[PDB]
């Protein structure tokens, strides 16, 4: 039975890790984990992994 | 690229193209950061002197966004061998930093365990390049992308006339006429996860292009994440 990172990526935007019995989210370089500990926020312009619109 | 689609404006901004002294592309690469290009070790044997071109989608037309960069350092995996194409990975450091802009942007390097559990278990990856449009064809003057299914490891080994090492994986189609091809080598294999694109492979080799019962073989980037990190100092 899917649990933690196996259940919809632990609700993380990017990286999900299991510590103790708990989901820990993190982000690629150039992103910061949001206050909710789940979303990843670009720190500046042209963050990795994003197609360009301007 | 055999089959697939054009990269539309902004869609494949991490594509790099290794160009020879005659200005012809011979291999692809992936932008990792302002200074570093990921490519295949075996591409380095395909020309004496080369540069890297980013921001190009149509080789026949100046679209404005193009930039040529000189290579300062070639970092080739020391365990690479032409015999097996094992350890087919290399990192290039550029003389001048890439200026990110429209059609010019890095792909994200994932973390190993998560990439392998979560990225490489997705249905498909995306391979892209200016390579041949079919086995006997000429090179595309248009940058193309193709969605390629991850292929079961044991099916791939059975399908292959040559050894599939732990540093390779397979992707593509059994009979459907879509594949990477000659000239796409060294280029990006990425996986999308929630609208963010992570590098998951390097176009490495194949027995022809889109041949029935044969798959595309890619360097397993996730096995080389500490190596790449080291190489980017
Ligand atoms: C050392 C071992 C593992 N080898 C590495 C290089 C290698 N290249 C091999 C090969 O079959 N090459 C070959 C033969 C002909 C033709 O004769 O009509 C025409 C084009 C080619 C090159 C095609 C090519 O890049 N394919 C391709 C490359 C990467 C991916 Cl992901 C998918 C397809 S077979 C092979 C085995
Ligand atoms: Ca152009
Ligand atoms: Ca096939």
């Amino acid at each position: 039975t899917r649990k933690l990172c196996s259940l919809d990526n632990g609700d993380c935007d990017q990286f999900c890790h299991e510590e103790q019995n708990s989901v820990v989210c993190s982000c690629a370089r150039g992103y910061t984990l949001a206050d909710n500990g789940k979303a990843c926020i670009p720190t500046g312009p042209y963050p990795c992994g994003k197609q360009t619109l301007e | 690229i055999v089959g697939g689609q054009e990269c539309k404006d902004g869609e494949c901004p991490w594509q790099a193209l290794l160009i020879n002294e005659e200005n012809e592309g011979f291999c692809g690469g992936t932008i990792l950061s302002e200074f570093y290009i990921l490519t295949a070790a075996h591409c380095l044997y395909q020309a004496k002197r080369f540069k890297v071109r980013v921001g190009d989608r149509n080789t026949e037309q100046e679209e404005g966004g193009e930039a040529v960069h000189e290579v300062e350092v070639v970092i080739k995996h020391n365990r690479f061998t032409k015999e097996t194409y094992d350890f087919d990975i290399a990192v290039l450091r550029l003389k001048t930093p890439i200026t990110f802009r429209m059609n010019v942007a890095p792909a994200c390097l994932p973390e190993r365990d998560w990439a392998e559990s979560t990225l490489m278990t997705q249905k498909t990856g995306i391979v892209s390049g200016f390579g041949r449009t079919h086995e006997k064809g000429r090179q595309s003057t248009r940058l193309k992308m193709l969605e390629v299914p991850y292929v079961d490891r044991n099916s791939c080994k059975l399908s292959s006339s040559f050894i599939i090492t732990q540093n390779m994986f397979c992707a593509g189609y059994d009979t459907k006429q879509e594949d990477a091809c000659q000239g796409d080598s060294g280029g990006p294999h990425v996986t999308r996860f929630k609208d963010t694109y992570f590098v998951t492979g390097i176009v490495s080799w194949g027995e022809g292009c889109a041949r029935k019962g044969k798959y595309g073989i890619y360097t397993k980037v996730t096995a080389f994440l500490k190596w790449i990190d080291r190489s980017m100092k």
